[PDB]
């Protein structure tokens, strides 16, 4: 009932998705081998929405892992829960992309798309009725940016009505771990803005800033950053995984958050966030979390929300709590800070609650916001794109793969249009 | 006397599991499903020593249905009545009425007809839903149009939860209510509205419960809809059936939206220190902040109201109470219907849930009062709707379902057609 | 039949009223929980004039407790008879007045008057026919002086014919427990002199002097002082609570004691007054009490009655006694001391008797007198008002709450007028 | 009733670690951080069985912060509240306010607002600092200007340590006080002053402690500021809230500098030999040498004073004491406010620190008294300032920071504007 198929494109997609099955398997009570040892009977109902039942009380996930280099598949297979994944989904080529969007989208990826398209035919048929696809990729690089967005277009041609949710992490000016970030980003958003109905824009700068102020981690690795983003992907897909007083489907947030088809780039966030050295000195009540919810330095995007205005926001709470004090809190943030909300909508806040919180915690929530502050991120990368594109630097490799400079100019026409769209409703 | 109930959406099932919690306790029915004529209007005789409820819990999302199937009231409800869908409406009137509704209404309508065939004294219906949601707005609009053409003459009680002035759970809920009200206006006989924030200050001020949930809310709303049908269950000095509320509340065929208010709502420790009597409850219900809908009654005029009581209440002191309320100049009744009073008494007192915050009282009162105080709400809903309608926001989903701006324009002018006659009769 | 509603404004109003229900509940025989355990059937008739019958043979008072600080409500609730009061009458704000008459009368009190005006509507409707309101407040401070006198004006607008009896305790020169006493006193008496038809002026100096001469208390706390003033409030409202040979209503004293509408400031007093070490040596007969009744140091006001002349006095006796010797005693005090009585009235003495005395005592009485000696109290506070007002000291906080210095001058115009009224009939 | 404290500079943290030492002992709070309504105004309920203090210890130099973080009260204070800077103010009002202040005030102000959001009964604030230092003069002037424009209406208790006539720790401390007083004059509602040398002869004469430290000093100052807020913590016969001290002490908006004095201050062996009563303490506080500020009261006249007591003290003998003090012609009350008495009683007695030099007493008293005796201090501070200002000494650092002679000239004439009205009201 309302199944979801997980896709993991690119090196970041395989790693960010490996932690997604890590955290949700704990609250569901799934063994590392695949069996079930949960404590509550409520965890057994909606296991089909992400896993497939097997013999011997064993369960396997519907994870479509795809990449062009075999190193990421071997590392994930040797992980904590690497053995639970089925081997036939681990499709992979031999040669990597080398951070080239043209190779993994036209020439190198087209040799691999024929092998993975037949796999999703098997998984889409095994479920009763698919709800939406939860893809994970990164705009940086060529594999996840090129081959990841390719199958977005192919699947949308098959399913012109199903949901296509993606958790896309974008580049940033200060944190630049690759020289080809603006070109890979500019060509990817041309397709994501038209094809996908939902998009969660994540920035690596905020993942470093969020871990400095409140977690106080002195040596945070990639595994620490994955725990933050994986919890947001789990929090959004929790209402259709456990029962609650008001369950919100993934599509019910799409109807509330997406007032126009292109305007779907969301601001992810998470609460509570407190270090081990200050977890005891904090109140887990709803007034404490709500103030930290809409804090300027809480979301997973470097853009300041004070420089924009929220068009619509959501706070899907999670855990046993009284919804009376919730509604007063969402009333206060929109009333006390009405200048930072659009006047042409009466209420910019969505609500949702669940009864069974995660392990170790009592109450929690997850933030999803579509705001005008994101246009500062799309324009700065466009300046990076426009600075190098005007001299045609680092484009001769793209033309070798059958590309043309006209498509780069057409992608710029999509880039400068969507930033002006945010300027209209600001 | 028999009547069939139906619950739709997330709002309905929380009213379903709560309102049916006290009915089985009222008739001494254990939760297993077993223990002469009082329970006939809501429970049938299942052969020998077993009952079955006369309700249908339809919902597109099965996240609530499997909870009830795995809940404590498993053996009570029939497994066929717990109807399940395939995917949620997503706060879309279009998706819950046209695409997902048509492929399941053929099963629901046939299920309603086969249960209604064995009835002999079916008085009417009562619907539990909420226009602010998707399933409660889209699917409820489908069945109401499709059964009204079939039956038509029978009565209907639409128990709809409306949005608050400032409080709101979603952002698209004005679009859900503006469309469904265009269809609900001509077919719904009478719709008793309920507001979500109006319950918040009631329990906070009177019951002094500072962290309740919906389970405390629906236990009160389930008690309210039990008192309006209490005359048919148990005997009374002045009984009133389901057709009584069609005439003395609906003076015009389109003005069929009465307010509601209930009293006494007193906590356990506060009940002993406060004297329960007819005078204060008759004054408490007319108090404006003591209502289930946050709308100023002083901004309009009252058309007609009914004073249905509970417990051992003599018929004389209630007449003196309404007589004294007539003398109070703080209120003002409309000249078009001055004698808009309808007294009613019942011998069976209010029940009490074990562990519930509501206290035991020997007498109670419920109120349905038609007035022109609701026109400010429809005026407010039209103004806030115009802010989003100008920018054409949250429209691409509805036309993406199949709708268009035409019916949206017909829905806007329909409220304008409703604004003029509320102000006209208010003179 | 002739019900009375008790109001308790200010900190002193809540404390002075808590002892009023303490003493009258004893003679009525009311349990601390609320039940009845009286010994005589006569106590059951006129219980409705101050209490409301409830289930389980329980009785609840019509006490309207109002204050701006929650400390007085919690302390009274934990008192000896704190539980008998109904909880809904305990209305209270969060911030105190800080001894500011302007805050509790225009800005801080106006947020609270809307909550208490609806409560008295409920209690006024429950009774058959209200006789008069028995309010208790203190001119000292801002809460009882500011918010207490506000609802005096609002209730008089509703009831332009009912009785408004108030037991107002005033400041004094030697006993000054607050710096803002003359300003709070001068603004309150402007309204009390016009609105209320009866007023009992109590002074803390007399309450300290009355316990020194006759009670001989070596450590008299506030609880000892409250027993004196609470007995006077009970003695005046006793004839309409038990039967007697000559019962005098609260209004029957007002018709006899108030020859002019502003001239209503009365002199309260009480007898018998004897220590535990000299109770056996005193005679409880009427000639012994009557000499102690009109003693110069007996009343609850610091002003010497020898410096003035009584315009009218009352002695509502209480207990089984022969009224022949009573009338001879009232004849002797007016004839033997005719210089201390006005010649333009033939008889300045009122009489009233009751049959059932309080518990522990056999015969008692209560004094109410309107005399010209009170002008010495109103002029000295006016001198304190005139000394500070002429430099506009301690007025800038009043102007912050929307006040003006013109109202202080208008209050002085009422102050110097009423003291000259006493000088006319002296 | 709630109130948020803030400590600034070296002077603040020695007041912080000392004044909070007795509060946790008063409420029975162990140093680890755990053990119903008395502790609410200074300690919040952190979920279940854990407390957290309502204070912010800001300081540019972290030499004190790491000591407290590595001290014994580590588990009590929130680690986020212990704010740390980057480099000290160097006894420069300009460096602690403009350069170093601006790059950290954005973090401190946001920290103050988020803690004040959850408050409901926030009466006001109380600031601990010292104008003779750099951080206490510069950074405190920044936040007081920046929060007053935001909140404004709320009250503020400035507990500032002033310089002595002949005793002095630094040489630039007149320049630190002359600048900050120009800004503190219009925004600070009331500032209770403390003198450093005034404590020296008190413990030497009365307590006969001939080698104490700041730990003995701040334990006394922490007890003084605990008594002024004691009415809000525990019940009392005549309670006074935070707004009471703003009206009955500040008759004019610019004359807002009351003196302070405290009694009894008796040692352990001397307490048993001396009779504790109301008469001697009521005379001892009005004694001039028994004050926390070395200023002759006989050179002026008193405006108004408050007599707030502690412990089991009946209200009658305190009235007789102030009555007798009124008759003493050795003092002289001003004719503009002769009835400047404000009695206050509290039931909770004074506490005692284990091992401290202060002895247990069943009754105590604290005094805040407005008078014209401070004008001689400001006259002295202006004369000594003129010696350095004429030669333009210690000026190249301030203009080296960014200042100039204009604000220095405006600061000089501001005291001249304060000198005239103190002499005017003294008539
Ligand atoms: N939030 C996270 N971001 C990651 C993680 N790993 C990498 N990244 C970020 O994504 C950027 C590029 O994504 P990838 O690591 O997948 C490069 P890709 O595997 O697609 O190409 P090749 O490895 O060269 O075959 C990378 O520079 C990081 O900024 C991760 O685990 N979590
Ligand atoms: N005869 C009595 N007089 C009292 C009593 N309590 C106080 N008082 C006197 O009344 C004076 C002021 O009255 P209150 O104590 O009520 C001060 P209030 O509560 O109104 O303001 P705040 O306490 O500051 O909120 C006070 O200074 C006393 O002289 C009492 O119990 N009996
Ligand atoms: N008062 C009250 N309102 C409820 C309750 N449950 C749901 N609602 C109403 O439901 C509205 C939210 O939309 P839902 O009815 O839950 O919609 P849904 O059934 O979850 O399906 P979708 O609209 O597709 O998301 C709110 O505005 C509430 O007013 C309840 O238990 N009590
Ligand atoms: N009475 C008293 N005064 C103190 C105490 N601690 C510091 N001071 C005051 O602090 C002043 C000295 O300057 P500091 O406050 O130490 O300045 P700082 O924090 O070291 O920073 P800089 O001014 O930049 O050097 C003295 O004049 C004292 O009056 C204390 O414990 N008791």
């Amino acid at each position: 009932m309302r199944e979801i198929v997980h896709i993991q494109a690119g090196q970041c997609g395989n790693q960010i998705g490996a932690k997604f099955w890590e955290v949700i398997s704990d609250e569901h009570g799934i063994d590392p081998t695949g069996s079930y040892h949960g404590d509550s009977d409520l965890q057994l109902e909606r296991i089909n929405v992400y896993y497939n039942e097997a013999a011997g009380n064993k369960y396997v996930p519907r994870a479509i892992l795809v990449d062009l280099e075999p190193g990421t598949m071997d590392s994930v297979r040797s992980g904590p829960f690497g053995q639970i994944f089925r081997p036939d989904n681990f499709v992979f080529g031999q040669s990597g992309a080398g951070n080239n969007w043209a190779k993994g989208h036209y020439t190198e990826g087209a040799e691999l798309v024929d092998s993975v398209l037949d796999v999703v035919r098997k998984e889409s048929e095994s479920c009763d009725c698919l709800q939406g696809f939860q893809l994970t990729h990164s705009l940086g690089g060529g594999t996840g940016s090129g081959m990841g967005t390719l199958l977005i277009s192919k699947i949308r041609e098959e399913y012109p009505d199903r949901i296509m949710n993606t958790f896309s992490v974008m580049p940033s000016p200060k944190v630049s771990d690759t020289v080809v970030e603006p070109y890979n980003a500019t060509l990817s958003v041309h397709q994501l803005v038209e094809n996908t109905d939902e998009t969660y824009s994540i920035d690596n700068e905020a993942l470093y800033d969020i871990c400095f102020r409140t977690l106080k981690l002195t040596t945070p690795t990639y595994g620490d950053l994955n725990h933050l983003v994986s919890a947001t992907m789990s929090g959004v897909t929790t209402c259709l995984r456990f029962p609650g007083q008001l369950n919100a489907d993934l599509r019910k947030l799409a109807v509330n958050m997406v007032p126009f088809p292109r305007l779907h780039f969301f601001m992810p966030g998470f609460a509570p966030l407190t270090s081990r050295g200050s977890q005891q000195y904090r109140a887990l009540t709803v007034p404490e979390l709500t103030q930290q919810m809409f804090d300027s330095k809480n979301m997973m995007a470097a853009c300041d929300p004070r420089h924009g205005r929220y068009l619509t926001v959501a706070a899907i709470f999670r855990g046993r709590m009284s919804m009376k004090e919730v509604d007063e809190q969402m009333l206060n943030v929109q009333n006390k800070n009405s200048s930072y909300f659009v006047e042409w909508i009466p209420n910019n806040v969505k609500t949702a609650v669940c009864d069974i919180p995660p392990r170790g915690l009592k109450m929690s929530a997850t933030f999803i916001g579509n705001s005008t502050a994101i246009q500062e991120l799309f324009k700065r990368i466009s300046e990076q794109f426009t600075a190098m594109f005007r001299r045609k630097a680092f484009l001769h490799w793209y033309t070798g793969e059958g590309m043309d400079e006209m498509e780069f100019t057409e992608a710029e026409s999509n880039m400068n249009d969507l930033v002006s769209e945010y300027q209209q409703y600001q | 006397r028999e009547c069939i109930s139906i619950h739709v959406g997330q709002a309905g099932v929380q009213i379903g599991n709560a309102c049916w919690e006290l009915y089985c306790l009222e008739h001494g029915i254990q939760p297993d499903g077993q223990m002469d004529d009082s329970f006939n209007t809501f429970f049938s005789e299942t052969g020998a020593g077993k009952h079955v409820p006369r309700a249908v819990f339809v919902d597109l999302e099965p996240t609530v249905i499997d909870e009830v199937r795995t809940g404590t009231y498993r053996q009570l409800f029939h497994p066929e009545q717990l109807i399940t869908g395939k995917e949620d409406a997503a706060n879309n009137y279009a998706r819950g009425h046209y695409t997902i509704g048509k492929e399941i209404i053929d099963l629901v309508l046939d299920r309603i007809r086969k249960l209604a065939d064995q009835c002999t004294g079916l008085q009417g219906f009562l619907v539990f839903h909420s226009f602010g949601g998707g399933t409660g707005s889209g699917f409820t609009s489908l069945l109401m149009e499709r059964l009204s053409v079939d039956y038509g003459k029978k009565s209907k009680l639409e128990f709809s939860i409306y949005p608050a002035p400032q409080v709101s759970t979603a952002v698209v809920e004005p679009y859900n209510s503006i469309l469904t009200t265009h269809t609900t206006l001509e077919h719904s006989d009478c719709a008793f509205m309920v507001d979500n924030e109006a319950i918040y200050d009631i329990c906070r001020r009177n019951l002094d419960i500072e962290r309740p949930t919906y389970t405390n809310l629906n236990r009160l709303i389930g008690q309210i809809v039990s008192s309006i049908t209490a005359s048919l269950r148990f005997d009374g000095a002045l009984n009133v059936d389901l057709t009584e509320f069609q005439t003395n509340l609906v003076p015009y065929p389109r003005i069929h939206f009465p307010l509601a208010t209930y009293a006494p709502v007193i906590s356990a420790e506060k009940a002993y220190h406060e004297q329960l009597s007819v005078a204060e409850i008759t004054n408490a219900c007319f108090e404006p902040a003591n209502q289930m809908v946050k709308c100023d009654p002083r901004h309009g005029k009252y058309m007609a109201c009914c004073l249905l009581y509970r417990g051992d209440v003599v018929p004389k002191d209630v007449n003196a109470a309404i007589a004294t309320i007539k003398t109070k100049r703080t209120i003002q009744f409309v000249d078009w219907c001055p004698t808009g009073f309808k007294v009613g008494i019942n011998y069976q007192p209010p029940t009490v849930v074990p562990g519930g915050d509501l206290a035991k009282v020997q007498r109670a009162v419920c109120m349905l009062s038609n007035t022109t105080a609701i026109a400010e709400a429809w005026a407010r809903l039209d103004h806030k709707f115009d802010l989003m309608y100008a920018k054409r926001a949250f429209v691409h989903w509805y036309v993406g379902e199949g709708m268009e701006e035409g019916e949206f324009s017909e829905a806007r002018e329909d409220m304008a057609a409703l604004e003029k006659d509320y102000e006209e009769v208010g003179v």
